[PDB]
């Protein structure tokens, strides 16, 4: 279901609003 | 050493066995200067470049030494 890679988008500002990057389907 | 690298779903901590184990915590603008927030990328290199001409780039070579201001082991 997640046999892919790993990517992240962390923005300093909001401890509870991090933007992640992962393959959905 | 371990490394708080922001790569997978959550902060993914990885231990770098080889010579390259430096944990960098660089930052620039990812909507903060625009709308949302600053940029935060944590990884494990061997030679952390000092790109301080605008982006806050730090270099630390210790287990989980690359934690970011917005989120950290609370």
């Amino acid at each position: 279901e997640e046999r892919g890679w790993k990517h992240w988008v962390y923005y300093t500002c909001c401890p509870d609003t991090p933007y992640l990057d992962i393959t959905e389907e | 050493i371990v490394c708080h690298t922001t790569a997978t779903s959550p902060i993914s901590a990885v231990t770098c066995p080889p010579g390259e184990n430096l944990c960098y915590r660089k930052m620039w603008c990812d909507a903060f200067c625009s709308s949302r927030g600053k940029v935060v990328e944590l990884g494990c290199a061997a030679t952390c470049p000092s790109k301080k001409p605008y982006e806050e780039v730090t270099c630390c070579s210790t287990d989980k030494c690359n934690p970011h201001p917005k989120q950290r082991p609370g």
